[PDB]
């Protein structure tokens, strides 16, 4: 199946409280491989999966100080963007960035992305072709000129079509054991009464990876966003995933309910009905 | 600009009493990034708790994972407790084997 | 890996 590799940054100033946190993790798939936390104790690129251990010095020393300068520009942005806005000096505010490539089965370039945020929405974004930008509103169209002017879409075009897909490349095989796989969902269904006539259907799915499912109730084989909870898909701390759906229903009717999974691992799409006797 | 946290509370595995498992808190959707999670043994903040490295959503909401090993039993209480400015008071919630 | 090239800013 198809792979990506992902890298998020998260910049927040503390006003008086010296420099901004900084964090940056890295992920293959779902899968966590480094981190660096400028709180914490090491001060270097850390790994975070066993396969990417094996890595030399060489590569923990370069990592280390490029995800130092990334943290870097994101501490002279948030004076900057503090500007564009009109914001004192004496608020926390957030600066965040995502960037990676995506690949086939067969490691070809698919996808390349980059997107910046600032306080939590939108603030520029690169196009899908890789050349142009969207800026969110007129002060992110400041920076697009600046970027425009300094040609970054095109060095930076060529890590997400290239340096990026490569490495994803190699970390698809140094941990090829782990990464490679799908775990379908474990699912089965409860039943919680509410009363003497009302009842909580609750649909499971247990162990899966990678994140991605879906989860419908259908009545009469029509589906229902009547009374129909959905949680967020969740870690279950080990490399897989938990989801539930659930819908409240009249006790003596759950026949007529079904729930239904679909997940990359599975054959066939998966059909749950409530077996009353 | 502020998003107030969803918490879930579960085990790793289903729970079977007596048996080893994981206590997992998983806070998502919010905003801003400050953030205070403890678990809690009946009532009583348990001590070594981990936590996952900040990442966030597609939409930009922040998500956290706190864990710690424990042995579910019959007469155990346990809760997540969080703190965040889109909060008045500490939210509180009860693990419920079933959610 | 992370971006080598470091950026002009915002």
């Amino acid at each position: 199946g198809s792979h990506s590799m992902r890298y998020f940054f998260t910049s927040v100033s503390r006003p008086g409280r010296g420099e901004p946190r900084f964090i940056a993790v890295g992920y293959v798939d779902d899968t966590q491989f480094v981190r660096f936390d400028s709180d914490a104790a090491s001060q270097r690129m850390e790994p975070r999966a066993p396969w990417i251990e094996q890595e030399g010095p060489e590569y923990w020393d370069q990592e280390t100080r490029n995800v130092k300068a990334q943290s870097q520009t994101d501490r002279v942005d948030l004076g900057t963007l503090r500007g564009y806005y009109n914001q004192s000096e004496a608020g926390s505010h957030t600066i965040q960035i995502m960037y990676g490539c995506d690949v086939g089965s067969d490691g070809r370039f698919l996808r390349g992305y980059r997107q910046d945020a600032y306080d939590g929405k939108d603030y520029i974004a690169l196009n899908e072709d890789l050349r142009s930008w969207t800026a969110a509103d007129m002060a992110a169209q400041i920076t697009k000129r600046k970027w425009e002017a300094a040609h970054e879409a095109e060095q930076l075009r060529a890590y997400l079509d290239g340096t990026c897909v490569e490495w994803l490349r190699r970390y698809l095989e140094n941990g090829k054991e782990t990464l490679q796989r799908t775990d379908p969902p474990k699912t089965h269904m409860t039943h919680h009464p509410i009363s003497d006539h009302e009842a909580t259907l609750r649909c499971w799915a247990l162990g899966f990876y990678p994140a991605e499912i879906t989860l419908t109730w259908q009545r009469d084989g029509e589906d229902t966003l009547t009374d129909t909870e959905l949680v967020e898909t969740r870690p279950a701390g080990d490399g897989t995933f938990q989801k539930w759906a659930a819908v409240v229903v009249p006790s003596g009717e759950e026949q007529r309910y079904t729930c239904h999974v679909q997940h990359e691992g599975l054959p066939k799409p998966l059909t749950l009905r409530w077996e009353l006797s | 600009i502020q998003r107030t946290p969803k918490i879930q509370v579960y085990s790793r595995h289903p729970a079977e009493q007596g048996k080893s498992n994981f206590l997992n808190c998983y806070v998502s959707g919010f905003h801003p990034s400050d953030i205070e999670v403890d678990l809690l043994k009946n009532g009583e903040r348990i001590e070594k708790v981990e936590h996952s490295d900040l990442s966030f959503s597609k939409d930009w909401s922040f998500y956290l994972l706190y864990y710690t090993e424990f042995t579910p039993t019959e007469k155990d209480e346990y809760a997540c407790r969080v703190n965040h400015v889109t909060l008045s008071q500490p939210k509180i919630v009860k693990w419920d084997r079933d959610m | 890996v992370v971006v080598g090239a470091v950026g002009v800013g915002k």
